[PDB]
């Protein structure tokens, strides 16, 4: 699994 | 590679890390850059441990963004805008000069790599 992307 | 707010050195955690060349107050900006966006299943295998993932797509963070090691324990946060086409750093609590900046990948990342370490 890749990183997470947390939102704005 | 450095500049005025950081410099890239060796870390204990592992390979390169991303270092304060000064001190950041709780909250304050340390890296904002621009990410090279596409599908998941067009990057290869190359850049597998480096990019950031929102659904079906991948982000390549240029800047100082991909150099960032992760703490369970960290002293910084990461966002990406929507369309993953920006991210940004921000520190979680006050930093001191040489201190290693640090965000969190996300538990999978971790989990999916049961024969690495994580430090
Ligand atoms: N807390 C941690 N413990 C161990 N390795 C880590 C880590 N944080 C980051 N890494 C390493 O960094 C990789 C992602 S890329 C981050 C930059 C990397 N250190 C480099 O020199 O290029 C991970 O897959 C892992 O090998």
């Amino acid at each position: 699994a890749r990183k997470s992307a947390p939102a704005t | 590679m450095f500049n005025d707010r950081v410099i890239v050195k060796k870390s204990p955690l592992g390979g390169y890390g991303v270092f304060a060349r000064k001190s950041f107050e709780k909250g304050e900006l340390v890296e904002e850059c621009l990410c090279i966006v596409r599908h998941n299943d067009d990057w290869g295998t190359a850049l597998e441990d480096y990019l950031f993932s929102r659904k079906n797509m991948s982000a390549m963070a240029l800047g100082f963004g991909a150099i960032f090691n992760h703490s369970k324990d960290p002293n910084a946060r990461h966002e990406l805008t929507a369309g993953l086409k920006r991210m940004r750093i921000f520190t979680i609590k006050p930093i001191a000069i040489g201190e290693e900046i640090t965000i969190s990948y996300g538990d999978d990342y971790w989990l999916s790599r049961p024969r690495l370490t994580q430090n």
